[PDB]
Protein backbone atom coordinates (compact mmCIF):
# COMPACT_ATOMS: atom_id res chain seq x y z
CA UNK A 1 0.00 0.00 0.00
CA UNK A 2 3.07 2.15 0.10
CA UNK A 3 4.55 0.00 -2.65
CA UNK A 4 6.48 1.51 -5.47
CA UNK A 5 7.17 4.87 -3.82
CA UNK A 6 10.88 5.41 -3.10
CA UNK A 7 11.78 7.24 0.14
CA UNK A 8 14.62 9.12 -1.50
CA UNK A 9 12.83 10.10 -4.70
CA UNK A 10 9.03 9.98 -5.12
CA UNK A 11 8.41 10.76 -1.45
CA UNK A 12 10.64 13.85 -1.73
CA UNK A 13 9.46 14.72 -5.20
CA UNK A 14 12.97 14.08 -6.57
CA UNK A 15 13.54 12.33 -9.91
CA UNK A 16 16.32 9.88 -10.58
CA UNK A 17 18.73 10.48 -13.41
CA UNK A 18 17.08 8.40 -16.13
CA UNK A 19 13.43 7.90 -15.25
CA UNK A 20 12.44 10.59 -17.75
CA UNK A 21 13.50 8.22 -20.58
CA UNK A 22 10.99 5.71 -19.19
CA UNK A 23 8.20 8.28 -18.99
CA UNK A 24 8.99 9.76 -22.38
CA UNK A 25 8.59 6.38 -24.02
CA UNK A 26 5.01 5.95 -22.73
CA UNK B 1 36.03 -11.02 -3.29
CA UNK B 2 33.05 -10.92 -0.93
CA UNK B 3 33.61 -9.18 2.38
CA UNK B 4 32.74 -11.52 5.22
CA UNK B 5 29.39 -11.00 6.82
CA UNK B 6 28.38 -11.52 10.48
CA UNK B 7 28.57 -15.19 11.47
CA UNK B 8 25.28 -14.57 13.29
CA UNK B 9 23.76 -15.01 9.84
CA UNK B 10 25.88 -17.94 8.65
CA UNK B 11 24.39 -19.86 11.61
CA UNK C 1 24.05 -5.87 -16.71
CA UNK C 2 25.77 -4.93 -19.95
CA UNK C 3 26.01 -1.34 -21.15
CA UNK C 4 24.29 -0.06 -18.03
CA UNK C 5 25.27 2.55 -15.44
CA UNK C 6 25.84 2.68 -11.69
CA UNK C 7 22.58 2.91 -9.80
CA UNK C 8 21.91 5.95 -7.64
CA UNK C 9 21.62 5.31 -3.90
CA UNK C 10 18.05 4.41 -3.04
CA UNK C 11 17.21 4.00 -6.77
CA UNK C 12 15.88 0.46 -6.49
CA UNK C 13 15.00 -0.14 -2.90
CA UNK C 14 13.20 -3.39 -3.77
CA UNK C 15 16.33 -4.98 -5.24
CA UNK C 16 17.37 -8.06 -3.29
CA UNK C 17 20.60 -10.13 -3.50
CA UNK C 18 20.40 -13.90 -3.40
CA UNK C 19 23.55 -14.95 -1.59
CA UNK C 20 25.18 -18.33 -1.16
CA UNK C 21 26.36 -19.09 2.38
CA UNK C 22 29.28 -21.28 1.24
CA UNK C 23 31.06 -20.63 -0.93
CA UNK C 24 29.80 -17.14 -0.15
CA UNK C 25 28.65 -16.04 -3.60
CA UNK C 26 26.08 -13.95 -5.49
CA UNK C 27 23.50 -16.42 -6.81
CA UNK C 28 20.90 -14.11 -8.36
CA UNK C 29 18.80 -10.98 -8.09
CA UNK C 30 15.36 -10.92 -6.51
CA UNK C 31 12.80 -8.32 -5.43
CA UNK C 32 11.00 -7.33 -2.25
CA UNK C 33 7.22 -7.30 -2.75
CA UNK C 34 6.26 -7.11 0.94
CA UNK C 35 8.06 -7.16 4.29
CA UNK C 36 8.09 -10.93 4.25
CA UNK C 37 8.00 -12.02 0.58
CA UNK C 38 10.74 -12.04 -2.04
CA UNK C 39 10.15 -12.82 -5.73
CA UNK C 40 12.81 -14.45 -7.92
CA UNK C 41 13.35 -16.70 -10.98
CA UNK C 42 12.76 -20.41 -10.33
CA UNK C 43 15.93 -21.26 -12.23
CA UNK C 44 18.02 -19.51 -9.53
CA UNK C 45 17.04 -22.24 -7.11
CA UNK C 46 16.23 -25.22 -9.29
CA UNK C 47 18.02 -26.07 -12.50
CA UNK C 48 18.85 -29.78 -12.89
CA UNK C 49 20.78 -29.51 -16.16
CA UNK C 50 23.34 -27.65 -14.05
CA UNK C 51 22.85 -29.74 -10.90
CA UNK C 52 21.54 -26.61 -9.21
CA UNK C 53 19.01 -27.39 -6.44
CA UNK C 54 19.24 -25.04 -3.45
CA UNK C 55 17.15 -25.23 -0.32
CA UNK C 56 16.18 -22.71 2.35
CA UNK C 57 19.24 -23.20 4.50
CA UNK C 58 21.54 -22.96 1.48
CA UNK C 59 20.62 -19.38 1.18
CA UNK C 60 20.69 -15.83 2.50
CA UNK C 61 18.84 -12.81 1.08
CA UNK C 62 20.56 -9.46 1.45
CA UNK C 63 18.31 -6.39 1.15
CA UNK C 64 19.23 -2.71 0.97
CA UNK C 65 22.54 -3.19 -0.81
CA UNK C 66 24.40 -1.03 -3.28
CA UNK C 67 27.91 -2.46 -3.09
CA UNK C 68 28.25 -5.91 -4.59
CA UNK C 69 30.90 -7.27 -2.24
CA UNK C 70 30.96 -5.11 0.91
CA UNK C 71 29.00 -5.96 4.03
CA UNK C 72 27.16 -2.65 4.22
CA UNK C 73 27.01 -2.07 7.99
CA UNK C 74 23.95 -0.20 9.27
CA UNK C 75 22.46 -0.16 5.71
CA UNK C 76 21.78 -3.73 4.52
CA UNK C 77 19.62 -6.40 6.15
CA UNK C 78 20.43 -10.09 5.78
CA UNK C 79 17.56 -12.55 6.22
CA UNK C 80 17.15 -16.32 6.36
CA UNK C 81 14.49 -18.09 4.34
CA UNK C 82 11.60 -19.93 5.87
CA UNK C 83 10.19 -21.42 2.67
CA UNK C 84 10.79 -21.49 -1.07
CA UNK C 85 7.86 -22.06 -3.44
CA UNK C 86 8.54 -22.92 -7.11
CA UNK C 87 5.70 -22.75 -9.65
CA UNK C 88 4.38 -26.32 -10.01
CA UNK C 89 4.59 -26.13 -13.81
CA UNK C 90 7.93 -24.33 -14.07
CA UNK C 91 9.46 -25.88 -17.25
CA UNK C 92 13.20 -26.37 -16.77
CA UNK C 93 13.33 -29.23 -19.27
CA UNK C 94 12.52 -27.13 -22.34
CA UNK C 95 12.10 -23.35 -22.31
CA UNK C 96 12.09 -22.00 -18.70
CA UNK C 97 8.35 -21.44 -18.94
CA UNK C 98 6.91 -20.08 -15.68
CA UNK C 99 10.36 -19.14 -14.39
CA UNK C 100 9.15 -17.78 -11.02
CA UNK C 101 9.48 -18.62 -7.31
CA UNK C 102 8.43 -17.03 -4.02
CA UNK C 103 10.58 -17.04 -0.90
CA UNK C 104 9.07 -16.41 2.54
CA UNK C 105 11.50 -14.67 4.94
CA UNK C 106 11.81 -16.13 8.40
CA UNK C 107 11.03 -12.74 9.96
CA UNK C 108 9.76 -9.52 8.37
CA UNK C 109 12.17 -6.85 7.23
CA UNK C 110 11.78 -3.26 8.38
CA UNK C 111 11.65 -0.63 5.69
CA UNK C 112 14.05 2.28 5.52
CA UNK C 113 15.33 4.72 2.90
CA UNK C 114 17.15 1.83 1.17
CA UNK C 115 14.56 -0.93 1.61
CA UNK C 116 11.02 -0.59 0.23
CA UNK C 117 8.76 -3.00 -1.69
CA UNK C 118 7.77 -2.68 -5.33
CA UNK C 119 4.18 -2.99 -6.60
CA UNK C 120 2.80 -5.99 -8.45
CA UNK C 121 0.70 -5.03 -11.52
CA UNK C 122 -3.07 -5.25 -11.83
CA UNK C 123 -4.85 -6.23 -15.02
CA UNK C 124 -5.10 -2.66 -16.13
CA UNK C 125 -1.61 -1.36 -15.41
CA UNK C 126 -0.43 -4.46 -17.29
CA UNK C 127 -2.67 -3.78 -20.27
CA UNK C 128 -1.74 -0.15 -20.39
CA UNK C 129 2.01 -0.39 -19.93
CA UNK C 130 3.12 -3.72 -21.35
CA UNK C 131 3.46 -2.51 -24.91
CA UNK C 132 6.18 -2.62 -27.59
CA UNK C 133 8.35 0.46 -27.56
CA UNK C 134 7.68 1.26 -23.90
CA UNK C 135 10.78 1.10 -21.74
CA UNK C 136 11.33 -0.66 -18.48
CA UNK C 137 14.34 -0.85 -16.17
CA UNK C 138 16.46 -3.81 -15.17
CA UNK C 139 18.94 -3.89 -12.30
CA UNK C 140 21.57 -6.26 -10.94
CA UNK C 141 25.15 -7.00 -9.85
CA UNK C 142 25.81 -9.49 -12.65
CA UNK C 143 28.41 -9.56 -15.36
CA UNK C 144 29.14 -6.48 -17.37
CA UNK C 145 30.31 -8.55 -20.26
CA UNK C 146 29.40 -11.84 -21.85
CA UNK C 147 33.95 -8.11 -15.43
CA UNK C 148 31.61 -7.58 -12.47
CA UNK C 149 30.55 -4.21 -11.09
CA UNK C 150 31.48 -2.80 -7.70
CA UNK C 151 28.08 -1.21 -7.44
CA UNK C 152 24.45 -1.98 -8.51
CA UNK C 153 24.02 -1.42 -12.25
CA UNK C 154 20.92 -0.17 -14.04
CA UNK C 155 19.78 -0.23 -17.69
CA UNK C 156 16.52 0.95 -19.41
CA UNK C 157 15.29 -1.23 -22.31
CA UNK C 158 12.29 -1.11 -24.66
CA UNK C 159 9.70 -3.92 -24.77
CA UNK C 160 9.94 -5.70 -28.16
CA UNK C 161 7.08 -6.86 -30.45
CA UNK C 162 6.20 -10.48 -29.85
CA UNK C 163 6.92 -11.69 -33.45
CA UNK C 164 10.39 -10.10 -33.40
CA UNK C 165 11.05 -11.95 -30.13
CA UNK C 166 9.94 -15.25 -31.71
CA UNK C 167 12.00 -14.78 -34.90
CA UNK C 168 15.18 -14.07 -32.94
CA UNK C 169 15.40 -17.53 -31.40
CA UNK C 170 14.94 -21.27 -31.92
CA UNK C 171 13.52 -21.47 -28.40
CA UNK C 172 9.75 -21.87 -28.11
CA UNK C 173 8.38 -18.59 -26.64
CA UNK C 174 5.20 -18.84 -24.49
CA UNK C 175 2.57 -16.34 -23.32
CA UNK C 176 4.30 -16.29 -19.94
CA UNK C 177 7.37 -14.46 -21.35
CA UNK C 178 8.08 -11.22 -23.07
CA UNK C 179 11.37 -9.94 -24.50
CA UNK C 180 13.13 -6.60 -24.22
CA UNK C 181 16.12 -4.99 -25.83
CA UNK C 182 17.24 -2.65 -28.55
CA UNK C 183 17.23 -3.82 -32.20
CA UNK C 184 20.62 -3.89 -34.01
CA UNK C 185 19.85 -0.69 -35.96
CA UNK C 186 18.48 1.37 -33.07
CA UNK C 187 22.00 2.14 -31.99
CA UNK C 188 21.61 1.78 -28.25
CA UNK C 189 22.62 -1.41 -26.45
CA UNK C 190 22.07 -3.06 -23.10
CA UNK C 191 21.03 -6.38 -21.65
CA UNK C 192 20.98 -8.35 -18.45
CA UNK C 193 23.56 -11.08 -18.14
CA UNK C 194 24.81 -13.86 -15.92
CA UNK C 195 24.19 -13.08 -12.26
CA UNK C 196 21.26 -10.76 -13.05
CA UNK C 197 18.68 -13.62 -13.13
CA UNK C 198 15.70 -13.25 -10.80
CA UNK C 199 15.94 -9.48 -10.71
CA UNK C 200 13.12 -6.99 -11.42
CA UNK C 201 12.06 -5.51 -14.75
CA UNK C 202 10.02 -2.53 -13.49
CA UNK C 203 8.10 0.31 -15.06
CA UNK C 204 6.92 3.60 -13.63
CA UNK C 205 3.18 4.18 -13.94
CA UNK C 206 2.41 7.54 -15.51
CA UNK C 207 -0.98 7.46 -13.70
CA UNK C 208 -0.09 7.12 -10.06
CA UNK C 209 3.74 7.50 -10.19
CA UNK C 210 4.36 4.12 -8.64
CA UNK C 211 6.91 1.54 -9.77
CA UNK C 212 5.45 -1.81 -10.84
CA UNK C 213 7.34 -5.04 -11.44
CA UNK C 214 6.29 -6.32 -14.90
CA UNK C 215 9.05 -8.89 -15.44
CA UNK C 216 11.65 -11.17 -13.80
CA UNK C 217 15.05 -11.49 -15.55
CA UNK C 218 14.84 -14.98 -17.04
CA UNK C 219 17.07 -15.98 -19.94
CA UNK C 220 18.88 -14.93 -23.07
CA UNK C 221 21.46 -16.27 -25.48
CA UNK C 222 24.73 -14.72 -24.56
CA UNK C 223 24.45 -11.11 -23.34
CA UNK C 224 23.89 -8.05 -25.49
CA UNK C 225 24.29 -9.84 -28.87
CA UNK C 226 22.90 -7.96 -31.86
CA UNK C 227 19.62 -9.44 -32.95
CA UNK C 228 19.17 -11.27 -29.67
CA UNK C 229 16.92 -10.16 -26.80
CA UNK C 230 16.47 -10.71 -23.09
CA UNK C 231 13.44 -12.71 -22.00
CA UNK C 232 11.51 -12.17 -18.80
CA UNK C 233 8.84 -13.96 -16.81
CA UNK C 234 5.49 -12.21 -17.34
CA UNK C 235 4.59 -11.42 -13.73
CA UNK C 236 1.03 -10.40 -14.42
CA UNK C 237 0.15 -13.72 -16.18
CA UNK C 238 1.41 -15.54 -13.12
CA UNK C 239 -0.18 -13.23 -10.53
CA UNK C 240 -2.91 -15.70 -9.65
CA UNK C 241 -0.31 -18.19 -8.45
CA UNK C 242 1.34 -15.36 -6.51
CA UNK C 243 -1.93 -14.45 -4.78
CA UNK C 244 -2.69 -18.08 -4.07
CA UNK C 245 0.69 -18.91 -2.53
CA UNK C 246 0.79 -15.73 -0.51
CA UNK C 247 -2.58 -15.99 1.14
CA UNK C 248 -2.53 -19.73 1.61
CA UNK C 249 0.80 -19.62 3.42
C1 LIG D 1 19.62 -20.86 -25.95
C2 LIG D 1 19.98 -20.84 -24.68
C3 LIG D 1 19.59 -21.89 -23.63
N1 LIG D 1 19.36 -21.45 -22.21
C4 LIG D 1 20.28 -20.69 -21.59
O1 LIG D 1 21.35 -20.46 -22.15
C5 LIG D 1 20.11 -20.02 -20.28
C6 LIG D 1 19.74 -20.77 -19.21
C7 LIG D 1 19.59 -20.21 -17.98
CL1 LIG D 1 19.09 -21.19 -16.69
C8 LIG D 1 19.83 -18.82 -17.80
C9 LIG D 1 20.22 -18.05 -18.90
O2 LIG D 1 20.47 -16.69 -18.79
C10 LIG D 1 20.40 -16.15 -17.48
C11 LIG D 1 21.04 -14.78 -17.52
C12 LIG D 1 20.05 -13.66 -17.93
O3 LIG D 1 19.69 -13.79 -19.32
N2 LIG D 1 20.59 -13.31 -20.19
C13 LIG D 1 20.36 -12.27 -20.96
N3 LIG D 1 19.32 -11.49 -20.72
N4 LIG D 1 21.22 -11.98 -21.92
C14 LIG D 1 20.37 -18.67 -20.15
C15 LIG D 1 17.99 -21.21 -21.68
C16 LIG D 1 17.43 -22.61 -21.42
C17 LIG D 1 16.05 -22.73 -21.93
C18 LIG D 1 15.88 -21.59 -22.92
C19 LIG D 1 17.16 -20.79 -22.90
Amino acid sequence: ADCGLRPLFEKKSLEDKTERELLESY
Amino acid sequence: DFEEIPEEYLQ
Amino acid sequence: IVEGSDAEIGMSPWQVMLFRKSPQELLCGASLISDRWVLTAAHCLLYPPWDKNFTENDLLVRIGKHSRTRYERNIEKISMLEKIYIHPRYNWRENLDRDIALMKLKKPVAFSDYIHPVCLPDRETAASLLQAGYKGRVTGWGNLKEGQPSVLQVVNLPIVERPVCKDSTRIRITDNMFCAGYKPDEGKRGDACEGDSGGPFVMKSPFNNRWYQMGIVSWGEGCDRDGKYGFYTHVFRLKKWIQKVIDQF
